Parts: structure tokens; C-alpha cells; sequence
């Protein structure tokens, strides 16, 4: 089994991505990204895709076989999370 | 035991037919004697039993001098009840216009001792039938059920469902009058009931925009149901019934009036009396040739030869179908194999073993009984099952 | 004595040109807003859900479109399938080739309809893990089936900074302390 | 403290639901006589407490020879007022009727003492009553601020809202007449001012926000009634000059049909149809859809408020929410044993398991002074007072 | 809407207003409101002009999201490039004495 993340769907192979079950999607904004998601799933709706241009900080749109109708959801907080950053230029430059 | 054109289905296959039959544009159902068992009521064959054990004298003149009843049905409890009282009154009124004096007394005598055992098996609750607020005891539970499942699954633009039965028992009525329904049984008024056949065309409707109404039919009369000293039938209520007629039939030993009551089929050779009796036959065979209609028959013991005749010629019409209760399939079975049984079952198997896809029978025993039926009816979705009136109907009362 | 539906109205259905249903609201509706036995519910907006009661199952529909025409009020609306009572529950089937009739009412969805729409069979129940709560309503919570993530393959996509490492961190915890006999590199 | 449903809530959802509540179709607020001591007034206790303090001698003849009042509830502060004052003037119909002239004097003193002793604690100005511009004053800040928030929060095509209240003082008229709002009371004229039920189905239009209405149970202290069948309405400076004067310093009482407060002169069919068509109103309200009502200041002790309130649960449509300080209290009596009828209908409906019912109590987070605050402020309205910095500047100017 | 005792901007594009709601313009105290920052990365904020439509509002950055990752300085010849890095670079070494240009 296989969990594949990216940034950029357009520059992958076509047969990995219509080979999938499920689809997790958050904010997406290039013309070129959403013709791949387009293409990857089935026709018969079109008025889901326009969220996704402008979806919000940790929402996300999921459909698939484990979900009986699309559903737009608020995901939850994972605690402890991973590491926060790299470094931040304005403490170390205010170290006198 | 389900058989659907002479084969077998399943349960699951049963409720699925009997979910696609309750959305069609008519629907009606026809109750027997059988579906008042369960409230107090009495079948047609534990009658005659009670009769010839109290009263073993009439018997022999009943059957050695006028011939009004074979030896063979009387030993084995194939009478029909209902078929002997018409009789009787006719011989009463031959004997009373020709002025034959001592066969007077003798008529006089067998009917008070028949309506004596007819009646006293009606009233489902003793001397508690001049009371008030019958409906809301635990006997009643599942007419209440039918009413409701039948009125809340009719979509706006479509019939009422209307109710045929051969009881003349007040069971219905007093389930209606306690969830607020109104049923149109064909009379109108307080001080003067009066009836009018023209009635069963009417409905109600809202000035501002309900469609709780219903149609009872009943084939065999009432006890409230008399012809007073005018030639009109009016209707009363169960208290003043009770005050006035029926207190004497059950206690007095020596009560009999005449051509009074309309029941059971007693007195059809009056023009002003069986006026009312051909209204129900004519709506009944009315209903039943309509293109998309539906029927449940429960309770009936299939040994009326009229209903039968009229059932069998409504089947040649591709949009009509019958479903049938019967809780006895095995044993006319066997007897219909080996020799031959009686008219009821001999019309029940030949019913049965059609091939047609219109036609289907349930057997089984308890599984095929009154309360039985209801729960394999759909229901509703938006049908409040839950309890919230009670509760603050218990904190006002319980207020000062 | 006889009480059918222990909810109100908002509006009627006055036609049907193909697969959309048109709706006139009441006069006294102007606030937006509609209560029930549960609490206020909102039935104006596009993008919400609403229901007709026809016979013996509920029709459910989307609302896309809202104008004027006291002048009156309009709504257009498309349905995406029905709920239906098979023993002593609820389920719900996602087939839209169903229609009301003229007449028909139009209610709101409380929230113990909502959660029989975004639910799973129940025998799946131990093998289910949350993920979060409705966007629109914030009141539903949300289940999926392991055996039914993680049986083909999955995909998470999005832009940079807006929640992919939370969502991967989340979904791979979740399951280890689940199916500890489990491999995960 | 918050209690929707049997089960508890946080402060955010309760305001939240607070707000969703006021863009119903009809909002009602219901006031009782714990919303005027903030500026002034005093409770039913209080002026039991006073009136046993003041006067002894009487106190022995109704609990004594007349029976009209008993001793367990007049040790513990429990006595009703109005239900007295009528049950005392129907006494003193009676033995004038008949020509008794022993009991007609006995009447008369107490009459007059309890009359001085309500009159005084329903005056919120003392000597002032008399001036205008009573509604400038700091007392009635928070009575404006309801009035403005309630006004304000209506979309146009809207109702108007609607103020029950138990009162018969003249705080709301005096705060309404200060913003710039005009009340319908029932009644029309001035010259002659008579009582209409028909005005209260008018609302006022533009040719080219301005209207409340307000519902009185108990009367008023402007309302009288004179020789003539008919009930009149005059102003404070008239009644302070015609009758008041002299309840207050004199020993006078010589009209036994006069006064329309409280509750009082039920016996005449004249005066209690003004009492019949408010309570008419207010039973009519309630049994409309989509409706929200808010209690504040009102101590259930009325058998008939509290039957009309229970039996519009009923509807799917209806919701309120009560205040009531001390309710750990009745909670631990019920729980323990006893308890007046108050406490025991607050608790029955407090443990309801109904999402129409919410209860909020405490110690001072369920007060008047309180309630205002949970209701809000529309985002574009002014608040800034830039016009009194430009008037005193033209008085200035001289 | 309102926080404390102000106000904030929300970027949230779904929610829409009612039928018979009436339509205002904008006053000069909102626009300020809309092209804010988050109320604590000013102590770290580099001015760097006016808007264009109505020059009545300035625009704050913040050098920690600024010079986090790689920036893009785009143009034809002849339209200002050079004033931009001459600024931003002189009012970015004013600020942290102790930084490294190169
Ligand atoms: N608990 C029960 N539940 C359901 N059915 C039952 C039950 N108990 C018995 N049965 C069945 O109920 C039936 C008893 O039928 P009967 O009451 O004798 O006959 P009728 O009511 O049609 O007689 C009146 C008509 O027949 C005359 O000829 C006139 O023409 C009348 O029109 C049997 O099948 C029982 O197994
Ligand atoms: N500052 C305050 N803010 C709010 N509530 C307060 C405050 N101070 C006291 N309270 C509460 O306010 C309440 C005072 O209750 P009372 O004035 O005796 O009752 P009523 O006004 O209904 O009496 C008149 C009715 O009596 C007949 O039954 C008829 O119905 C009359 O209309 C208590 O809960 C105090 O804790
Ligand atoms: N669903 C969420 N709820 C709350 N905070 C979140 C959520 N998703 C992301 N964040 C915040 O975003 C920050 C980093 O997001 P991250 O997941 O690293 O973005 P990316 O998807 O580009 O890896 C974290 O510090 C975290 O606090
Ligand atoms: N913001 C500005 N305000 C005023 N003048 C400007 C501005 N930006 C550019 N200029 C003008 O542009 C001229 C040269 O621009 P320059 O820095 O050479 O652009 P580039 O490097 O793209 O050719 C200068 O004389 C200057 O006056
Ligand atoms: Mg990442
Ligand atoms: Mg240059």
C-alpha cells in the first residue's frame, strides 16, 4: 500500500495517479493542477472543484470508496506535532 | 408458506412486493370476524356451540319440523348464523299476516334466544359500554397502528383509503375517535341522525392553505343501527343504545319487539331495510374495478358465495392485485388431495393453485394472524416515535 | 389528536422542469432562519440542504439559486438521493432519479438527519478512526474504515504550508496504536 | 450556572444562541419587579417587611378576627399584596352595601396604610416627580440600552418588538421619551385620554424604526377612574397635584372605585376589562410560530403566567430562557425536602429534557444589569455622541 | 466583525448576504483594516509605499516571512527596479545593525 504527497500533481506519471481509490485535496490554485485532478477521477461533477481554489487553512475535500458522497472537512490537530521550522534570521541577528 | 403464481419466495422478497403495493393509487382492505378476536370478540363456530349447550330443547323443532338446519352441519359446526335469522323472520311475518296464532309464540321464542347469543359476544367489554373514552386501553393497540399507517402514506393529489368489514362491533370507531380522525359512514347529525348515500362523495379541505378522513363501510349493520316507529333509520350513541334497548335483550328473557334492529341481514324483505344493505355491495364492487387497485384480505373465512363471485370476475383486469391471509393451507391441502373438503377450502386451493402473478397466499398458522399483518406495512419516516405530549401533559395536571 | 410531522413548513413546490424543483416560501419568512424541536437551523443560503416529506421517504436536495419574482421568493433547487427506514434505523442511498409532487412540503434537516447522511454501516465502527468535523455546521464528526483507506493506494495533494505533514502525521499514528502487529517505514 | 437541555453549557455557545435567538420573527421580553431596583425600587419583601414594622396594631386584626392573612407566612416574609388589597376592598364593598358602619371605619385605615405604603416605594424620584426631563438622569442607562438594542437588531419588513411587565412605575416611558421612540400604551388624546384595544393594531408609515409597544397587567399610576364610566390617563405633574399629594401626607381615602393599581376593583365590569384584553395579549402572542421570549426579574409565584407559559411548549416553534438567581438553593431543598410552589416549578422545568428550555443562574451573573450585555450591537452603529459637544457650545453662545 | 474593542479581516470566500440587505461604500477606516497586519509582527516591519487606486493607506511587510525564502524582482528597463533593491536594502541594514549583505 501506498501514500503518495505532492506539491505538484501535474509532474507525475498519469497511470499512478488514476490508479488510486481515494483523493485528499487542500487548496490548490494553478490552471495546470487542477486539469490533472480533472482527468484523474470520473465525469459527473464539476461544482466540488470550484472550493478548491479557495479552500482555507486545514480544510480539505475528500471523495473516493470509503466515503459515501463528497464532504468538505475541518481536520483536527496532531499532538505532538512534527518538527516547527528552520531558523528565523531576526534572533540571531539581534544576539548583541 | 408463500406462494406467488404457485411457487415459493422468500421473506425478504414478501416485504419488498408489499412495499411497491402501498404506492399505487388505490388501496383498501377488508377485515372479518377473525380480526376482533384479540379485543374479546368470538369466531363464527364458538357461536353455535354456546347455543346448543344452553339451549338443547329448540334444537329438535329446529330441525325435525321446519328444516332450517341439517343434522350434518349442526354436528360438525358448519352453520351459518347470519343466514338463519333472515329465515326466521320471514316464517315470523308469513305466520303473523296469515293469522296462524300458535306459530307466532314459537318464532318469538327461538329469535329472542338468538339475538341473546349474538349480542352478548359484541360487546368486547361487558358492562363497560356505556362509558366513555374506550380507545384508550391496551386491546385497541393495533387498530390504532392500521389507521395510522394507512392515512400517513398518501402523497397530496391521491384517494383516501377506505375500509370494508362484516363485523358490526364498535372497535374502529372507538381507535379513530382517540387519535382525532374523522370517518364518513354515511350518516349526518346530533339530535336526528338520519342517512343519506350521497354523503360518501364529499371531503374536506383548508380555507387558508386537513387531509385526515377516512371511508367505512360496513356490509352486515350496527348495533347502534334502528328503524323507529317512521320509516327512516337513525343512529345513536353506545349510552343511549344501551338505555334503551340493548340492557333488556341481554337481561329480560321474554323481550321481542319486531322488525326493530338491522342486524345481522335480519330483515331484508323491507323495502326501507335492504335499501341500506345494497348501498355497500354496490360501493364494494364500485371499488374493486378501478385500473390501479390494491386489496388486503384478513380475518375472512372465504364462505360468502356473492364476495366470492365478485372477486374471482374482478381478476380478468391486468392491473389488479389481491393479497390473502389464511392460516390453514396445510389441512385443505391434504383433504382437497385425497377427497375433496368443503366449499371454502375446495375455493381457497383452486384460488391458490393459479398461475398468475396477481395472486398471493400466506399461511402459517400464528404467523398469518391480526397482529401480524400490520407490522409487514411500511413506515413512515417522519412518524413521531418518541414521547414528549405525556410528559407536560402530566406536569399541568399536576399544577394546583 | 393526530400529529403526522412534529416539524414546520418553510414553502410548496408550484413546479418541476426536468430534474430542477422550483419553491415559493411563506410570507412571514424573512429572518433567514427556521427552529425546530433541536434548535435554528438556516435554509436561505445557497449551498445548504433541505428536504420534502413524499409518503413513506425523505427527498434531499441542494439549494443553488435565490431571487425575487409583497413581491415573493424563490428557490431552485436539485436532489442528490433519499433516506429511508428499513427495521429500526435509517439508512441513506445515493441514487438522485427520484422526485416530490406538486403540493409537497419543503422542511429544514436537523442535525439527527445530518449524522445519517455523513455516516458508515455500523458493524465497521471498531475498525474507524476520526479524522475531524463538518466545515459548513461544525456539529458532525467524521469516520472512515481502515480496511478501506489502506487497501489500494491513496493520494494527498495541496499547496506549500497549508496542512500535508499534519494530515500524514495524524493518519499514521492513529493506525499504530490500532494494529499494533502492523509495518509502517 | 447554564443549564440547556438537563446537561451544562460553556459561556460561548450561550451567546452564540443568544444571538441566533434575536433574528426570529418575534422577540418579547417579559419584566418583573427585580429589573427597578437598580435605580430605586424595592421587592415584595421589602415593603411587607416595612409595613410590619410600621404598623403593629393592625397586623393582629387580619391574621385574628378577619382571617385573611396567616401567621407562618407573615413570620417568613411569604405574603402576596394584591391578592390583599382586593380581597380588602371587596370586604369594604360589602359592608357598605349593607350599612354596617362598625366594619366601614375599620377598612378604611388599612386601605389608606397600605396604599401609602406601596405608593411610597413606586416613586423612583422622591420629591422630582413633578420636573421633566426625568430620562437625562444616570439611573436609566440601562433601560435605553435594551430599548436601542432591541430596536436595532430588526431587518426591515420585520415586526416591532413587544414589553410585558409587572411594574406600575414610569421607568421605560421616561427612558423612550428621552432617545426619540413613542410607545403604544392603548390609549389616545390629550384633553380628554381614553382607553382604545383597537390601537394596538396600527403601526406608523413614512409619505416622504420609530414604535414599541408596551403591555401593563397590574395598571399604572396615571390611571384613573372619575364620575363618568370611562377610564382616563393624565400626566405625573397632574397626579402629583390631584391625588398623590395627599396618599403620601394626609390620611385620605374616600373613593372606593377610583384606582386602577394594583389589581385592585376586579368587581366592576369596567375596570376589569382593561385587565382582561392585557392578559387577552399577552396569551395571543405566545401561540404564534417562530417566537422567543426572555424572563428577567420575575419570581414565579402567579398560578395563571405560570400555566399559559408551560402549555405553549407544545409547539415545535417556541423557545425561552429564564433568570433566576437563587437556584442552588431551591436545588438543594427539592433535593432535600420541601420547598415553596416557586422552587418546585423552577425545578421541574429546569430538568426537563427539552431543547426549548434554558435556565441561567448565579449570584450576580443573573441580574438585570447583566442581561443587557449578552445582547448585541450591530457593527455599523454609531456609538460616538458628537452632537451634545456642538449643543453646549451653542448654549455657550448665548 | 469585532475582536476586543476593534476589529479584524477574515479572507474566507463562501459566506454571502441575505436578499433586501442594502449596499454601503467603504470608508477610509476599513481599507486600513483590510491591508493590516497581524497585530504583533509590527515591532519587524519594513514600509515600503502607498496604494495606487486611492494613496491613502500604507502597506507594512514583515523581513522574517520577506527574507525567509529566495525573492523575485521582475521588470522591463527603464520602470525602477534598482530604487526598489537600493531601498529595501538600506531601510533592511538601518534596522539590524548586526546583519550581512553582500
Ligand atoms: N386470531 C385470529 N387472527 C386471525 N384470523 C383468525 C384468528 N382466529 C381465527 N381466525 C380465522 O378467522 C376465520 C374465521 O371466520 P368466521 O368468523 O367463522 O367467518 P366470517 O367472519 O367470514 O363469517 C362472516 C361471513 O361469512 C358468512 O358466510 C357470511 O357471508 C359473512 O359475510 C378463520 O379463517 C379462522 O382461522
Ligand atoms: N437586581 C436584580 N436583578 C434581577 N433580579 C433581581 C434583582 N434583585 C432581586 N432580583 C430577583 O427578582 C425577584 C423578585 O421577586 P418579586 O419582586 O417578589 O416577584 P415579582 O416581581 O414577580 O412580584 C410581582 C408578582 O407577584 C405576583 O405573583 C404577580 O404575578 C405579580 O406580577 C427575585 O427572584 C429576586 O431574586
Ligand atoms: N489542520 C490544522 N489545524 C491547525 N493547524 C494546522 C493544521 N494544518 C497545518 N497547521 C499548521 O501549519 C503549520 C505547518 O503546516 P505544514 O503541515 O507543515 O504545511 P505543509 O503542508 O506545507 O507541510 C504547523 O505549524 C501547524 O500548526
Ligand atoms: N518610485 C519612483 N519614484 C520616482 N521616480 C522613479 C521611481 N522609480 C523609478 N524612478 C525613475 O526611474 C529612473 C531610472 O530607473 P532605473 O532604476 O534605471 O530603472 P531600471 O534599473 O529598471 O532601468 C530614475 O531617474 C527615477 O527617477
Ligand atoms: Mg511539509
Ligand atoms: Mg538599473
Amino acid at each position: 500500500s501506498l501514500i503518495v504527497s505532492t506539491q505538484r500533481p501535474s509532474e507525475l506519471s498519469p497511470t499512478v495517479l488514476a490508479m488510486c481509490s481515494n483523493w485528499f485535496s487542500l487548496r490548490l490554485t494553478n490552471e495546470r493542477d487542477l486539469q490533472a485532478l480533472r482527468y484523474a477521477m470520473e465525469s459527473g461533477n464539476e461544482q466540488i472543484l470550484k472550493q478548491i481554489s479557495g479552500l482555507p487553512r486545514g480544510d480539505a475535500v475528500a471523495f473516493g470508496s470509503a466515503f459515501n458522497l463528497p464532504v468538505r472537512i475541518s481536520i483536527n490537530q496532531a499532538r505532538p506535532g512534527p518538527k516547527s521550522s528552520d531558523a528565523v534570521f531576526s534572533e540571531e541577528w539581534a544576539n548583541c | 408458506s408463500i406462494y406467488q403464481g404457485g411457487n415459493k419466495l422468500n421473506e425478504d422478497d414478501f416485504r419488498s412486493h408489499v412495499y411497491s403495493l402501498c404506492q399505487l393509487d388505490n388501496v383498501g382492505v377488508l377485515l372479518g370476524a377473525g380480526a376482533s378476536v384479540g379485543c374479546g370478540g368470538k369466531t363464527m363456530k364458538d357461536v353455535w356451540k354456546s347455543f346448543k349447550q344452553n339451549y338443547p330443547e329448540l334444537l329438535g323443532a329446529l330441525i325435525d319440523k321446519y328444516l332450517l338446519v341439517s343434522q350434518i352441519d349442526s354436528d360438525n359446526n358448519l352453520v351459518n348464523v347470519e343466514l338463519l335469522i333472515d329465515e326466521a323472520t320471514k316464517f315470523l311475518s308469513v305466520a303473523k299476516t296469515r293469522r296462524c296464532e300458535d306459530e307466532e309464540e314459537e318464532f318469538r321464542k327461538i329469535l329472542s334466544s338468538l339475538y341473546k347469543e349474538v349480542t352478548k359476544a359484541a360487546l368486547l367489554t361487558g358492562e363497560q359500554f356505556r362509558e366513555k373514552n374506550q380507545g384508550k386501553k391496551d386491546a385497541f393497540k393495533y387498530h390504532k397502528e392500521l389507521i395510522s399507517k394507512l392515512i400517513s402514506n398518501r402523497q397530496p393529489g391521491q384517494s383516501a383509503p377506505a375500509i370494508f368489514t362484516t363485523n358490526y362491533d364498535l372497535a374502529l370507531e372507538w381507535a379513530a375517535e382517540d387519535l382525532g380522525i374523522q370517518l364518513f359512514n354515511g350518516f349526518s347529525g346530533l339530535h336526528t341522525r338520519q342517512f343519506y348515500p350521497q354523503n360518501f362523495d364529499l371531503a374536506f379541505r383548508n380555507v387558508n392553505a386537513g387531509h385526515y378522513h377516512a371511508y367505512l363501510y360496513k356490509l352486515h349493520g350496527s348495533l347502534t343501527w334502528y328503524q323507529n316507529d317512521s320509516l327512516t333509520v337513525n343512529e345513536v350513541s353506545a349510552s343511549q343504545a344501551y338505555d334503551e334497548y340493548i340492557n333488556d335483550i341481554i337481561n329480560k328473557d321474554d323481550f321481542y319487539r319486531g322488525q326493530h334492529l338491522i342486524y345481522p341481514g335480519a330483515n331484508k324483505y323491507s323495502h326501507t331495510i335492504g335499501f341500506v344493505y345494497g348501498e355497500m355491495f354496490r360501493r364494494f364492487g364500485e371499488f374493486i374495478s378501478k385500473p390501479q387497485t390494491a386489496l388486503f384480505i384478513n380475518g375472512f373465512g372465504f364462505g360468502d358465495y356473492h364476495i366470492n363471485r365478485i372477486i374471482l370476475g374482478a381478476l380478468l383486469n391486468p392491473s389488479f392485485h389481491v393479497v390473502i391471509y389464511y392460516p390453514e393451507l396445510k389441512e385443505a391441502i391434504t383433504k382437497v388431495s385425497k377427497g375433496g373438503g368443503s366449499e371454502a377450502e375446495k375455493a381457497i386451493v383452486t384460488l391458490k393453485n393459479m398461475a398468475f402473478n396477481q395472486v398471493t397466499v400466506v399461511g402459517g398458522g400464528s404467523k398469518a394472524y391480526f397482529n401480524s399483518f400490520v407490522e409487514h406495512l411500511p413506515y413512515p419516516v417522519l412518524f413521531p416515535r418518541d414521547n414528549i405530549v405525556d410528559e407536560l401533559v402530566e406536569a399541568i395536571a399536576n399544577l394546583s | 389528536l393526530f400529529k403526522l410531522t412534529e416539524i414546520s413548513a418553510i414553502g410548496y413546490v408550484v413546479g418541476l422542469e426536468g430534474e430542477r424543483i422550483r419553491i415559493n416560501l411563506h410570507e412571514g419568512l424573512q429572518g433567514r432562519l427556521a427552529s425546530h424541536r433541536k434548535g435554528v437551523s438556516s435554509v436561505t443560503q445557497p449551498g445548504d440542504l433541505i428536504g420534502f416529506d413524499a409518503g413513506n421517504i425523505l427527498v434531499v436536495a441542494r439549494v443553488t439559486d435565490m431571487a425575487f419574482v409583497i413581491p415573493l421568493r424563490q428557490i431552485i433547487a436539485y436532489a442528490i438521493g433519499f433516506v429511508k427506514r428499513e427495521l429500526n434505523g435509517y439508512v441513506f442511498i445515493s441514487e438522485d432519479w427520484r422526485l416530490p409532487a406538486l403540493g409537497s412540503s419543503a422542511v429544514p434537516l436537523t442535525s439527527d438527519f445530518l449524522n445519517i447522511i455523513y455516516s458508515i454501516d455500523k458493524e465497521e465502527l471498531p475498525k474507524a478512526v476520526e479524522l475531524g468535523v463538518d466545515s459548513r455546521t461544525k456539529t458532525v464528526k467524521i469516520f472512515a474504515s481502515v480496511d478501506k483507506l489502506l487497501s489500494r493506494h491513496l493520494a494527498v495533494l495541496g499547496s506549500t504550508g497549508y496542512g500535508k505533514s499534519n494530515f500524514n502525521a495524524l493518519l499514521t499514528r492513529k493506525v499504530s496504536e490500532k494494529y499494533p502487529n502492523s509495518r509502517i517505514v
